[PDB]
């Protein structure tokens, strides 16, 4: 019971609203109504009996759901895919490019940007992404004869 | 997954599909796919976790690492089952199998 | 299944998996999996469509298909996300996340 | 209403248990009583005034299952991995491998069984199993010299 007074959180008499419960009336004179959120439009993660269900976040912009807005949980955005999220500051830049003659080590993903390597020897790459490694040389069989030599930057070519 | 010292063959995008309306269930029929599961009751909403090929080419010939002097290669998108809350017709409401996207795999063909 | 012409780089197999009591949830927690969905009327049985790699290396070296002279490589199976009725420590059922196995893919690493 | 009497199938009188229901209880002296097939134990996949709800058939031996029982509909079995439905017979006997030398062209599908062919010049198979093809020939670059030539049963093989 609570006749008109409201003592509060843990504090017995009014009832809070568990987790995926938010407060539809109050402790008013009477007591505390809850309510279910409504699964990926409304959620509460604290128990609480002043808390409405509050609404699901929205992932905008650099950033892609990575989670799904749930009745106890917020959405987790993460920050898309061609994006890192940059600690030395709050936001996300593109994933650096491996350039010509350089390939992926390392991708680039959470916190993380791409790690690129030089092409070592009987490798090569010929594109500027962040997600290829150096390929290995085409190398020719006696039967064919190659035109230019692999290079860092570009296969041998061969007939 | 993540990643160390080690690349994918084919590269994979996953999303939410929030809007999925129909689709070919395990017995081969076109089936409807509601849009939300009553439960006690705060209705759950339906939707599904895809994940497809980026590309049907990662380099020049298909799928990284492949041999392609001696093999053609392509990512493929694949699927599989998943269960879904569904009605054909209108008229039957209830749970069935359903195809949709899930991975992306590599395919081989000899030149 | 598949078709003529091409082969797998990795070669998977499907069951049927009706008895999966704890699975790790998208939030990372670890969540039980009830056996069965309250319907109006009858419940419905809840189980898995699930596919892993038949084994890690199809042929001498790893993936079929793969430049094995430079590359080493293996089939890995690979999870993906379905939707399951689920309880935490017996006392939150809802509808959560959860990770399965779903295909198998190859992996690549520098030789 | 059917007092005592039971006009049946599409004959108004009696109802019938429609898909996924079957009969508790018949046209006795009163209506027919449907209750619903449970999930995976038992089906109903007809629509009838006497049938009760069947018992899921087992995929059993050389079979597993393709298409779980569900309220409508038997589970559907297919012959195992590794075996094919043999028109000629019954049953199912194991896919024939491609033996050392040969290697797959069709793979060991539902009534059909492995397609084998011997390798072409330049390919190996080394295995006798229903799922490899013939594999290409290590060529020797320059650097080694091979000791065993490539043959259709075994590689040639390297330093
Ligand atoms: C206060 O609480 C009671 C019990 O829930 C409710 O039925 C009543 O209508 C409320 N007050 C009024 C008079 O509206
Ligand atoms: C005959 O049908 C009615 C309608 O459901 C049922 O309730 C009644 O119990 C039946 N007769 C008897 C006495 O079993």
């Amino acid at each position: 019971t609570c006749s008109t007074g409201l003592y509060t959180h843990s504090g017995e008499c009014c009832k809070a609203c568990n987790l995926g419960e938010g407060v539809a009336q109050p402790c008013g004179a009477n007591q505390t109504v809850c309510e279910p959120c409504l699964d990926s439009v409304t959620f509460s993660d604290v128990v609480s009996a002043t808390e409405p269900c509050k609404p699901c976040t929205e992932c905008l912009g650099l950033q892609s759901m990575s989670a799904p807005c749930v009745e106890a949980d917020d959405a987790v955005c993460r920050c898309a895919y061609g994006y890192y999220q940059d600690e030395e500051t709050g936001h996300c830049e593109a994933c650096s490019v491996c350039e010509v003659g350089s390939g992926l080590v390392f991708s680039c993903q959470d916190k993380q940007n791409t790690v690129c390597e030089e092409c070592p020897e009987g490798t090569y790459s010929d594109e500027a992404n962040h997600v290829d490694p150096c390929l290995p040389c085409t190398v020719c069989e006696d039967t064919e004869r190659q035109l230019r030599e692999c290079t860092p930057w570009a296969d041998a070519e061969c007939e | 997954k993540s990643h160390r010292g080690e690349y994918s063959v084919c590269d994979s995008e996953s999303l939410w599909v929030t809007d999925k309306s129909s689709a070919i269930d395990i017995r081969g029929h076109q089936v409807t796919v509601l849009g939300e599961i009553k439960t006690g009751n705060s209705p759950v909403k339906q939707y599904f976790y895809e994940t497809r090929c980026k590309e049907a080419r990662p380099v020049k010939n298909g799928c990284r690492g492949i041999d392609d002097k001696h093999w053609n290669s392509q990512c493929k998108t694949s699927q599989t089952y998943v269960r879904a809350l569904t009605s054909e017709n209108n008229k039957l409401v209830g749970w069935r199998w359903i195809r949709i996207d899930t991975s992306c795999v590599c395919a081989l063909s000899r030149k």
